[PDB]
């Protein structure tokens, strides 16, 4: 049966985290 | 006395060279940092065409 | 080495057959010949590899990265 | 480094030659040690050597 | 990782292995390992992979 | 006086030369190593899907 | 990596490229356009002339 | 299938941590 290589899963997780990370005294904390 | 205006200009040029010579490698780092932080493709500069 | 190789290559001309001792001698001579000319290549860096700040590179030059990229072959002959 | 120039009515240098980057170096070498040594007995310091410095 | 094969084991079939990631082949062809007398000593699988 | 007013982030005098620093210089190497790691993972993963 | 721009002339777009030759020290430009034609039904057109 | 080597993952994690670490009485604590 079909398999999922670990590189693809790692890339999925890393890209998902990086999208949220890059795209963002109380007012100054807001983006 | 440097009566002529031409005699006053090469002195200014020499002073410009003397002021530019020491502070040359620091401003390079400053400009590189600004470019690395703001220019969209500036983080890969120096190896843009490589293959 | 050359003599053993030739001798092994021209035995069937006279309808004969080698012997184990001759084979061992030929193998040893061939190994000795190959040892002298052996060269082991080394792997150079890619060309998109960053050079650390400790090398004191300059924005003046392209030393910010390792060389060996062969870029910018643009010109005429379009569709590229 | 040292260079040379060309003269052309329009700047066409397709078939001419170009300056090549020959690099030379100046080599320095070290010499020999300069050594001065003195020697004396312990008793000489005990009874005879004054104002050594 | 890169597979390791013999020259006589893949000769004439390189085009199928070159495009195994763009096309969708049902299988991949390869030959067996044979000695100087023509006898089969190993299967059609690749010998190994790099680390 | 000279009417030029300079502004510095961090300024020091080390060897007859004034040296300045901002907030980006100290993190150039890790960022451009992270980028290379991401690229080298991406192409390698895209090489052999199944 | 060649400087280029787009021009317009009666609803037709033409791409202009500007580049130069290094050693010969000559500059040049070029304009291009790529057309395509179809013929849907030949029974819906032709040539007409005055009849006697 | 494709694999992810341990060195690349270690470098990813280390660089991600170091970027945040290097780039930063109440006022004195702020960067």
């Amino acid at each position: 049966p079909a398999v999922m290589n670990q590189a693809l899963a790692a890339l999925l997780q890393q890209t998902s985290a990086d999208i949220q990370e890059v795209t963002g005294m109380n007012r100054a904390d807001m983006a | 006395m440097a009566e002529t205006l031409e005699k006053k200009h090469e002195r200014i040029m020499l002073r410009f060279d003397r002021a530019y010579s020491p502070q040359k490698e620091v401003r390079e780092k400053c400009i590189e940092a600004t470019r690395f932080a703001r220019v969209p493709g500036g983080q890969w500069e120096g190896a843009t065409a490589a293959g | 080495a050359v003599g053993y190789q030739l001798l092994l290559r021209m035995l069937s001309d006279y309808s004969l057959e080698p012997t184990p001792q001759v084979l061992s001698n030929a193998q040893r001579s061939y190994d000795a010949l190959m040892t002298d000319t052996l060269v082991v290549p080394s792997m150079r860096r890619r060309g998109d590899f960053p050079v650390g700040q400790g090398n004191k590179y300059d924005v003046f030059t392209s030393d910010r990265y390792y060389p060996g990229d062969l870029p910018l072959i643009d010109g005429d002959i379009p569709n590229a | 480094h040292q260079f040379s120039s060309l003269r052309t009515p329009t700047g066409d240098i397709s078939g001419q030659n170009k300056n090549n980057l020959i690099s030379g170096k100046a080599t320095g070498r070290v010499g020999n040690y300069i050594t001065v040594a003195v020697e004396y007995q312990q008793l000489e310091e005990a009874i005879k050597l004054n104002q050594l410095e | 990782q890169i597979p390791i094969v013999g020259m006589e084991q893949i000769r004439g079939l390189e085009k199928h292995w070159e495009a195994r990631n763009k096309k969708r082949p049902a299988f991949l062809p390869l030959r067996e390992v044979r000695d100087k007398s023509g006898n089969i000593i190993a299967g059609a699988t690749p010998a190994g992979y790099t680390q | 006086h000279i009417p030029l007013i300079p502004v510095y982030g961090k300024r020091w005098f080390i060897d007859d030369i004034e040296r300045v620093e901002g907030h980006i210089a100290k993190a150039m190497d890790p960022q451009r190593l992270y980028n290379l790691q991401v690229s080298m993972l991406a192409d390698t993963a895209a090489q052999d899907p199944g | 990596s060649i400087d280029s721009a787009v021009a317009t002339y009666e609803g037709f777009s033409i791409r202009v490229h500007k580049y130069a030759d290094g050693d010969a020290n000559v500059q040049k430009m070029r304009f291009d356009l790529l057309p395509a034609y179809v013929c849907f039904n030949p029974h819906m057109g032709g040539q007409f002339f005055g009849n006697p």
